[PDB]
């Protein structure tokens, strides 16, 4: 997934995604993922934290309902 | 489903000097938000002149460093001579490249000296590409503490400014400030810093404590 | 006669021929030395050398930094088991993460090497080892056999005229034990020395030296490192 | 990356950026996207930079062997149908390369642009990368046949420098070659900044 | 399904339900659930009927050969063994749950439980099957040390019962078998045979 | 394994002076039930190592079967050598990681206890092949609720001895039962010492309920 | 143990052209019990004869006329185990050409396959 | 589709109906659901019907193998265990689902065998899209131990009620009576549907047709 | 008579008789002649021309293994050509891997792995059914300045200061022994192994007659010319 | 003539000389003794010392196949290391699929089956050893087996192999061993070593005791260093008159 190589350093619209060097941590690697919903006794809906907000989990990792 | 990786955080860093190298890493090994242990440095020692960093995935770093460990032994078996920096590194991208398709995750830098005993460092991208650089940060917090190291190493966007030769001393202090702003910004940098430092007398260690946090 | 030319065909008396013919292929190999002390085992190796203007062949050989080999018979023989060798050393510190012990390794050297003596179309390994290793139990000297069958030995001596090095093994085991490393390797000299004629002397160019240790690697010492261990031997007795 | 090749009477002028990006962070500025295979062959790097290091220097041990066993230099040509068949094998397991492969046999000055796609055309100017349209547009305009030796590096860099200004993922330093009937030379390696006092001054 | 196996002190007592379902749709009502491996060996098969009967087939097969070899009766703990490395082996594409129960010369009577996974655990008594869990603490709370064969056959009786009334998957007869030294005993409970509770009304 | 079946909590693991003590409770939970509750976490690897598993219990089955047959063939040998502690927690990295590198992994977090040479050994495993030492360890929930106390007792204090090191496991056996939903009141305590390993249960933590009242 | 067999041929051309092992085989063949093809006109008989060396036996234990299909037939001269595999071989062959063509064989396409083994 | 079977006080009937269609359309009338197995084992087929069909050719084939071996006559057990494990070891990959019957020295066994390898052993099956109105007729009807002709009968009935109450199903009822002494392929067994008569004609002559080109080879 | 034993069995002296049978069949192979000196290695091949008919230019006794190493062969060049393969491949492997050259002693264990690798039983399609019949000196110059390394059948190789190869080795060996000294220079052992060569050869030694290569710290593999050949033989 | 050259051709006389060559191998190596009492198995190996440079305990000749089980072996001792081998890859299989212990009866016979492979082809050689197993279990009690070059497993009160067996033989026979315990046993079968033993044609050789039984509690080990020399004290006064 995240090792995705070459694809936007040869042309610049396509299905291929990827600059000349692999970096998963620069390619949405999930790094510490943790479910919105961790730490809550029931799930979120879909979307209620908006990407890019400043998000403080409810619980460590393993605590999702 | 099932995840083959994990990312267990560790950054490190290497300064190529006229006639030294330096490598110096965290010791912190975490997963998501915890903390593994305090006590995991990223730095391996692989021959007299050569030292290797390996952050990320820590399971394929611990597989990768005793490959280089088992390739070292053969080549000095065949070959009847240690290998230099330069064949370690070249052997290193062969690894990688040959996991193209399940790649280590892993980052890896060498720092070491050449055949001239000038200082080397050498950066890897997980599939094996590598170049030659006077100096790289490489693991969770290298976007924070490259930028640093281009303005003070290389004098970068400064003007009116001698490009000094780096010394030993002006290394070593400017290495443990980038790790203690490192400590400060990132959350997998802390718990102690690790420098390993790679002259013609030898390899010296030295630690030097982080924030705790 | 019908007998011994084939390694899966038993004699009437109970024999395999091709082993001994192999064991003759050891005995034709220069002589080399092993012994040991309470915390050092050396091999110390009687070079041959084709022709004048050839340098002396290779007799003692790297394996892992506390097993050392020393060979005699068939070469290339003897670079297919150091090969093996090295390999499984190499397998024990990649899964275990420690030395490999020298008398597993012996095992399946020896488990290696039966299997040719089986089945038809192969031959025995025309080599003999002399395998000087330090582990948690001391400093070791083994001798394997192209009979697949080895050995542990307090001193041991293979190839060419070896019997008269036996001899002052056998004469100087008693102190073998108690001896420094200077010592040791000057015994190991003079029974080396046994095996050579009288108008023969040990020099530079035609010993080579392997020493392992509690706190020493295996390393081998060959043309000018030998000097130091040459100096103070004495003279011939006659 | 931006790598631009085009022939002309006095050989074939290779130009290359050298900025490496890993999403949108610039993991080097430093890079050297022309590939001396031999003291005759070049390549360039565009896509994965592991991808096409490892089988352009794959390339290079197979021109060593075949010159060793059949005493005489591989052909361009030759050459890049042995990358092109290399490349082959793997389509559609994730490679990105796209390459050129330049050099001077019997047959004259010789440019062929070779991807992981499978494709293997000879042409006489190529463009290859994510800033090759600026490139290729400033080329165009300015390319000749006939043109000089100094006019040709001065295109090259013009045009190499006009894609980094347009490009995200161009930059850092040009660097440019000459490959002559006698072997390629490293003409230099000039910084986008010093071009930019160059030109816009 | 719901399978039981309970120990007494001379041997074993199995039972299980006859109900085999498509669906909605009960394809099999008298369906035999236990299964002989050896003279003194059962199993109760829960899970895929495919997989189960393929798993016992090739066990029974072993343990004939196994017995054969050795001229000596096979232990319960042999023939558990041997299910559980068949279903671990394959723990990917088996979905079986079996319960091993027999007498042993050597060991009495024993129960053994080899879950979905291929874990193997002896227990006092086992119950698996989708109705099983409706009886978890029914047997928790009815279970005692030192009960004898009749005990544990009204125990398993009144537990299969109990779990065929509130499971849909599970009905039809109680087949029950008592294991000892002396051979095995079989017997079917249907119709007015099978234990009765009132439902509550009002 | 793709999806463990049966699955073992927490397991505790905690130098002191002299050896190192491992916890873990004696519950299988099938899902959220809790199916097997006599069942033992906690196996001996030689006379100077302990081993406590969590995650698949077929899995740990499995791995104990294999790591007692190697046991057994070393002892066999005769020849002066035993695994140490290090050299089995090696071993154990080995394995997981090979079987992470085909995509069929053995579904668990193993602690390595051991007491070989006078010093003691704690070692981590997990099924990616992630492995390391630490004077104390807590997989799982006890990762979460367990190490932050064995820590702050630890910075405090960095050696402890044994009867310390047992009160602290209890209480963290204690915390574990108060706060995760798939532990059991009914654990084991293993020590390993210069006196080889002993498996000490089932035993039971003391639990207060007077916040019910309030 | 090994499963290896020999690789080279054991029927080899004599300076004559002749392969003595067939004839030797047709030695062993002209050795052993009578036996008689008749073909009528409205069918086939075949006879032959089967004597034990001692009353001990079992006459209606082994048959020396076997069916091959419904509709063919088999008798031999010869070594009995030989015969046997042969009865296997074109058994199974029948048996493969009917899964084939879903028509029973005829005499002359199983007669090929047999002497083609 | 209605495969039915019931085991009677001396043998096995078997039914089938004789409808084959091909998505909501009637490709055959007369379908013979009906496979032979051995002299005294046959076969009812539903699921993939190339599967079935090949699935019981190699079957009856290597059932033929073995009896030409033994000597003897087979065995529905060992027919039954072939079946199992073959279809076992493809994991449901050949679809056929069969309703397997017969007599042998043992009397007369009854299978259902599934596409994934399990079987049951019952007095009475159903199989197809229309078994469940033949399972309630044996439900509301069966006894053990019935005479021939009653047990023909029950078959006739239950397959009739999948006739009539399934889509899939139609057209003609076939029997098989297998028994120890003789057995009885009836087929068809009854005929409950039939074409509806003429009222008219269709416009049907010769040239009517116009031809482009025409040809014509004569065979010697 | 040649079918009575297996390709590996032993002798009762302890020499396998292939082996032995393969050393015998280097003796009928043509003189060639390799000197180490401080300032490089230089190999001299006699090429042993029967017919004026043939051209000499098509004989390659003298090859390059790779930029810094250069084989000279005697006995059986057809069996020599694959072991001069594996070699060049073993050379670009290790540049591939290591980014560095290859020691002459490394390629020439390589190459030497290669001697008993053959037999009848446990064998692969296509293995080696008998010993190699090849004499291979191989010079070049590494870290270590110039080597000069002699392989033979039996799988064993030595370093060499000078040897000779071929029918006429036991007499050149002797005029090596003389001649050789650890001062000489590169033209004096061109000299000396041009003289020898013209000592141990039916015919005159002539430009086309023999091969005449050397390898030199800085310099690559070089293979003399005609005029350079020409110029050498004009005072012996 | 010719027909004693491969385990796959019958001599006219019905033999296949091979195994019998494989035997004579077996005859001359020194003798290896075994005697099953009513609590144990005792093994005794007379160790002849070839060279006085060979340490303390080389070239051993009993082996712990499994926990419980012990071979004592007689012949080449490479053969004797792969069947050894072979019985300890046997004993694991077993336990790793059945999941306990291997009885010795079956353990025998897989080994006496993988013995007799070797007699069948000319692909392969026979064995040129032969040996003993022993072990002790509560249910199964003392066991002891013997297996030879050819295949043929036996059950065995006492058993000798090697180049004195007939006399050890005897030297057994007079042994009441089916009310005896290992520790009475183990000075008998160090009195018989020593009787047996060839002063003459043999200069040294030691004394390589061990046994499995109750007093072991069922695991096979090397008989402690103090019974060992108090058998030998007896043996040597025994010998004495």
């Amino acid at each position: 997934g995240p090792f995705v190589v070459g694809g936007e350093d040869l042309d610049p619209f396509g299905p291929r995604r990827g600059g000349m060097i692999v970096d998963p941590l620069r390619s949405g690697f999930p790094r510490a993922l943790i479910d919105p919903s961790s730490g809550l006794p029931n799930r979120l809906p879909p979307g209620a934290v908006p990407p890019g907000a400043r998000f403080d989990p409810f619980g460590p990792i393993g605590t999702s309902p | 489903r099932f995840s083959p990786y994990a990312f267990n955080g560790g950054t490190v860093l290497a300064i190529a000097g006229e006639d030294f190298s330096i490598v110096a890493s965290d010791t912190r090994l975490s997963e998501g938000f915890s903390i593994h242990t305090r006590d995991s440095p990223k730095c391996y020692k692989l021959t007299d002149k050569t030292v290797i960093g390996c952050s990320g995935f820590h399971g394929d770093c611990l597989t990768l460093t005793k490959i280089i460990e088992a390739r070292l032994k053969m080549y000095k078996h065949s070959n009847n001579k240690a290998m230099t920096t330069g064949a370690i590194a070249a052997m290193l991208s062969t690894i990688l490249y040959s996991r193209r398709f399940f790649p280590y995750y892993v980052y890896n830098i060498i720092g070491g000296l050449d055949e001239e005993g000038k200082g080397a460092v050498y950066s890897f991208d997980p599939v094996g590409s590598y170049q030659r650089d006077s100096f790289k940060a490489g693991g969770s917090a290298s976007a924070m503490l490259q930028p640093l190291l281009d303005n003070q190493v290389g004098f970068k966007n400064m003007q009116n400014v001698e490009h000094v030769p780096l010394s030993l001393d002006r290394a070593m202090r400017l290495v443990k400030d980038v790790f203690i702003s490192a400590a400060e910004r990132d959350v997998y940098t802390g718990d102690a810093l690790k420098v390993c430092i790679v002259t013609k007398e030898g390899i010296r260690g030295e630690t030097v404590p982080l924030r705790k946090d | 006669n019908q007998y011994d030319n084939d390694v899966t065909v038993w004699s009437p008396q109970g024999r395999i021929h091709q082993i001994e013919y192999a064991m003759e292929a050891v005995k034709q190999g220069s002589a080399t030395v092993g012994l040991k002390s309470k915390t050092h085992a050396v091999l110390v190796a009687l070079k041959r050398a084709q022709s004048e203007l050839a340098a002396h062949q290779k007799k003692i050989l790297h394996v892992d930094n506390h097993i050392g080999i020393s060979i005699a018979g068939l070469t290339a023989d003897a670079r297919l088991l150091c090969n093996f060798m090295r390999q499984e050393c190499l397998d024990s510190r990649f899964v275990f993460d420690r030395p490999l012990p020298v008398s597993r390794l012996v095992s399946l050297i020896g488990s290696k090497t039966q299997i040719p003596t089986q089945r038809y179309g192969r031959r025995p390994y025309g080599v003999g080892l002399l395998i000087a290793g330090y582990d948690d139990m001391g400093p070791h000297i083994f001798q394997t056999c192209p009979s697949a069958n080895y050995f542990d030995c307090r001193a041991m001596s293979i190839g060419a005229r070896s019997q008269s090095a036996r001899t002052y093994l056998e004469r100087h085991m008693s102190e073998f034990m108690e001896c420094n490393l200077n010592e040791l390797v000057k015994h190991g000299l003079r029974a080396l020395r046994e095996t050579l004629p009288a108008e023969q002397d040990l020099t530079t160019k035609n010993v080579s030296i392997g020493i392992v240790g509690k706190d020493l690697e295996f390393t081998i010492y060959d043309d000018d490192d030998v000097s130091p261990f040459l100096e103070g031997l004495e003279e011939r007795p006659q | 990356t931006t790598t631009l090749a085009f022939k002309f009477r006095h050989g074939v002028i290779v130009a290359a950026d050298s900025r490496a990006t890993a999403g949108a962070y610039i993991a080097s500025q430093t890079v050297k996207k022309v590939i001396e295979i031999n003291p005759y062959l070049l390549g360039t790097m565009a896509g994965g930079a592991a991808d096409c290091s490892f089988w352009e220097r794959l390339l290079a041990r197979q021109c060593r062997i075949y010159e060793l066993r059949n005493k005489e230099r591989i052909s361009v040509a030759a050459a890049s149908k042995l990358l092109a068949n290399m490349v082959y094998q793997y389509k559609g397991m994730g490679l990105s390369m796209g390459t050129m492969i330049c050099g001077w046999d019997k047959r004259g000055p010789g440019l062929y642009y070779v991807d992981s796609e499978g494709n293997r055309i000879s042409g006489a100017t190529f463009s290859v990368g994510s800033g090759s349209v600026y490139a290729y547009g400033v080329m165009d305009r300015g390319y000749s046949y006939d043109l000089e030796v100094e006019e040709a590096y001065d295109l090259a860099r013009r045009a190499i420098y006009q894609a980094t200004y347009r490009d995200a993922y161009s930059g850092g330093s040009v660097s440019l070659y000459h490959v002559r009937e006698d072997g390629w030379i490293r003409v230099s390696s000039d910084n986008v900044a010093d071009l930019h006092d160059k030109y816009s001054g | 399904t719901t399978i039981m196996a309970v120990q007494f002190d001379g041997g074993v007592v199995l039972g299980a339900d006859s109900r085999t379902t498509t669906g909605s749709y009960i394809a099999n009502r008298v369906t035999d659930k236990l299964t002989p491996i050896h003279d003194r060996i059962f199993c109760c098969r829960s899970g895929s009927a495919a997989d189960t009967q393929a798993v016992a087939d090739a066990v029974t097969y072993q343990l004939g050969f196994h017995s054969i070899e050795l001229n000596e009766p096979p232990l319960v703990h042999t023939a558990a063994s041997l299910f559980k490395e068949m279903c671990y082996r394959y723990r990917e594409d088996l979905m079986a749950g079996i319960i091993i129960a027999g007498w042993d010369p050597q060991e009495g009577g024993q129960v053994y439980s080899v879950p979905m996974g291929g874990m193997m655990v002896r227990q006092p008594f086992a119950i698996g099957g989708s109705g099983s869990s409706y009886i978890y603490g029914y047997v928790d709370a009815t279970y005692r040390e030192g009960m004898t064969k009749e005990e544990c056959l009204q125990f398993t009786a009144n537990a299969l019962a109990l779990a065929m009334e509130r499971d849909g998957s599970s009905g039809g007869v109680i087949r029950l078998a008592a294991i000892a030294e002396p051979g095995v005993e079989r017997q079917v409970l249907l119709g007015d045979q099978i234990p009765k509770f009132t439902i509550a009304t009002l | 394994t793709q999806n463990p079946m049966v699955t073992g909590t927490s397991v505790l693991g905690l130098k002191f002076e002299g050896g190192v003590v491992i916890a873990a409770d004696m519950l299988g939970s099938y899902g959220s039930l809790a199916r097997f509750r006599n069942i033992s976490r906690i196996m001996r690897v030689n006379n100077s190592t302990m081993l406590g598993a969590s995650g698949d219990y077929a899995d740990f089955q499995y791995l104990k079967q294999v790591l007692g047959q190697m046991v057994i063939d070393e002892e066999l040998l005769g020849d002066g050598h035993s695994y140490s502690p290090k050299a089995i927690h090696s071993w154990l990295t080995r394995a997981m990681y090979s079987r992470r590198s085909k995509m069929n992994p053995l579904w668990n977090t193993m602690v390595i206890g051991g007491y070989a040479d006078g010093e003691s050994f704690l070692g981590y495993v997990d099924m990616l092949g992630v492995a390391y030492e630490a004077p104390s360890l807590a997989t799982g929930y006890g990762a979460y609720l367990a190490q932050p106390l064995l820590r702050e007792v630890l910075e405090k204090q960095p050696v402890l001895s044994q009867t310390e090191a047992r009160e602290l496991v209890e209480r963290c056996m204690r915390v574990l039962y108060y706060r995760d939903a798939r532990s059991y009141n009914r654990f084991q305590i293993a020590t390993v010492t210069e006196k080889g390993v002993e498996i000490e249960g089932p035993l039971s933590a003391e639990t207060n309920w007077d916040i019910a009242h309030m | 143990m090994a499963e290896r067999g020999y690789s080279f041929s054991l029927t080899t051309f004599s300076p004559s052209g002749k392969l003595v092992q067939i004839e030797y085989a047709l030695a062993a063949v002209a050795g052993g019990a009578p036996s008689v093809g008749i073909k009528a006109a409205n069918g086939v008989v075949l006879a032959t004869e089967k004597k034990q060396k001692s009353i001990l036996y079992d006459e209606r234990s082994v048959h020396k006329v076997e069916p091959i299909t419904k509709h063919i037939g088999l008798v031999y001269s010869g070594m009995g185990p030989d015969y046997r595999v042969l009865v296997h071989r074109a058994r199974k062959l029948a048996q493969q050409y009917y899964l084939v063509y879903q028509e029973p064989i005829p005499t002359a396409q199983l007669v090929q396959r047999v002497a083609s083994v | 589709t209605t495969i039915a079977g019931v085991v009677y006080k001396d043998g096995i009937v078997l039914g089938a109906d004789t409808r084959a269609t091909e998505g909501m359309v009637v490709a055959d009338k007369n379908c013979s659901k009906i496979h032979f197995i051995s002299p005294n084992i046959y076969c009812c087929g539903a699921g993939t019907a190339a599967d079935t069909d090949m699935t019981t050719q190699l079957i009856s084939s290597n059932l033929e193998l073995h009896s030409l071996s033994t000597g003897r006559l087979p065995r529905v057990v060992t027919a039954n265990r072939m079946l199992k494990q073959m279809l076992f070891r493809y994991q449901g990959y050949i679809g056929a689902a069969l309703v397997l019957g017969g007599v042998d020295v043992t009397g007369p066994h009854l299978y259902s065998i599934y596409p994934h390898g399990s079987t049951d052993k019952l007095p009475y099956v159903t199989m197809g899209s229309g078994s469940l109105a033949a399972m309630a007729v044996f439900e509301d009807k069966f006894r053990p131990d019935m005479e021939e002709e009653e047990a023909k009968k029950l078959v006739s009935e239950a397959i009739a009620a999948g006739i009539f109450n399934d889509l899939g199903s139609g057209s003609n009822i076939d029997l098989c009576v297998i028994s120890k002494s003789k057995l009885d392929f009836l087929r068809p067994y009854s005929v409950p549907n039939k074409k509806g008569t003429r009222f008219g004609r269709y416009r049907c002559e010769k040239g009517t047709n116009a031809v482009l080109t025409e040809k014509v080879t004569t065979l010697e | 008579s040649e079918y009575d034993r297996g390709v590996n069995t032993f002798s009762p002296e302890g020499r396998l008789f292939q082996v032995e049978y393969a050393i015998e069949a280097i003796k009928l192979g043509s003189t060639a002649i390799g000197i180490q000196t401080s300032e490089g290695v230089c190999l001299a091949v006699e090429k042993r021309i029967t017919s004026p008919l043939m051209e000499p230019s098509s004989i390659e006794k003298i090859v390059e293994i790779d930029a810094h190493i250069g084989c000279a062969m005697s006995g059986l060049i057809a069996d020599a050509k694959t072991l001069i393969d594996k070699a060049r491949v073993e050379t670009q492997n290790h540049w591939f891997t290591y980014n560095e050259t290859m020691t002459v002693e490394s390629v020439t264990q390589a190459v030497s792995n290669l001697a008993l690798q053959f037999g009848e039983e446990d064998a692969d399609p296509g293995a080696m059914s008998r010993p190699f019949g090849v004499a291979l000196l191989f010079g070049g110059v590494d870290e270590k300045g110039p080597q000069l390394f002699h392989m033979d059948p039996s799988g064993t190789f030595v370093q060499c200061d000078a040897r000779a190869i071929g029918s006429a080795s036991e007499g050149a060996q002797s005029s090596l022994q003389e001649v050789y000294h650890k001062s000489m220079t590169l033209k004096e052992a061109i000299k000396s192994s041009l003289i020898i060569l013209k000592q141990v050869m039916e015919e005159k030694l002539n430009a086309t007659n023999i091969e005449l290569a050397t390898v030199q710290p800085g310099q690559n593999f070089h293979m003399f010319t005609k005029e350079e050949l020409e110029e050498v033989i004009k005072d012996i | 003539t010719g027909y004693d050259l491969s385990a796959s051709t019958f001599s006219p006389d019905g033999r296949v000389f091979q195994v019998e060559y494989a035997m004579k191998a077996v005859e001359n190596s020194s003798t290896a003794i075994g005697i099953r009492c009513k609590d144990g198995v005792v093994f005794g190996v007379e160790k002849l010392v070839l060279s006085k440079l060979y340490e303390e305990g080389s070239n051993k000749r009993l082996f712990n196949v499994d926990r419980h089980v012990g071979m004592a072996v007689a012949g080449l001792l490479a053969d004797a290391r792969s069947l050894a081998d072979i019985a300890r890859e046997e004993a694991s299989n077993f336990r790793s699929n059945f999941g306990y212990n291997i009885p010795l009866k079956h353990l025998a016979d897989r080994v006496a089956m993988y013995v007799h492979a070797y007699t069948l082809y000319s692909a392969v050689r026979p064995f040129g050893c032969s040996f003993m197993l022993g072990s002790y279990s509560v249910n199964d009690g003392a066991q002891l087996y013997m297996i030879d070059p050819s295949g043929v497993s036996y059950g065995y009160w006492g058993c000798a192999i090697g180049k004195a067996r007939q006399a050890a033989k005897t030297e057994i026979e007079k042994l009441q061993m089916k009310e005896m315990t290992c520790r009475d046993v183990v000075k008998e079968v160090a009195k018989i070593i020593y009787i047996v033993h060839d002063e003459v044609k043999d200069k040294a050789f030691e004394l390589e005791l061990s046994w499995v039984g109750e007093i072991t509690n069922g695991r096979h080990e090397i008989v402690p260093k103090d019974v060992r020399e108090e058998a030998e004290k007896y043996a040597k006064e025994s010998l004495k008159e």
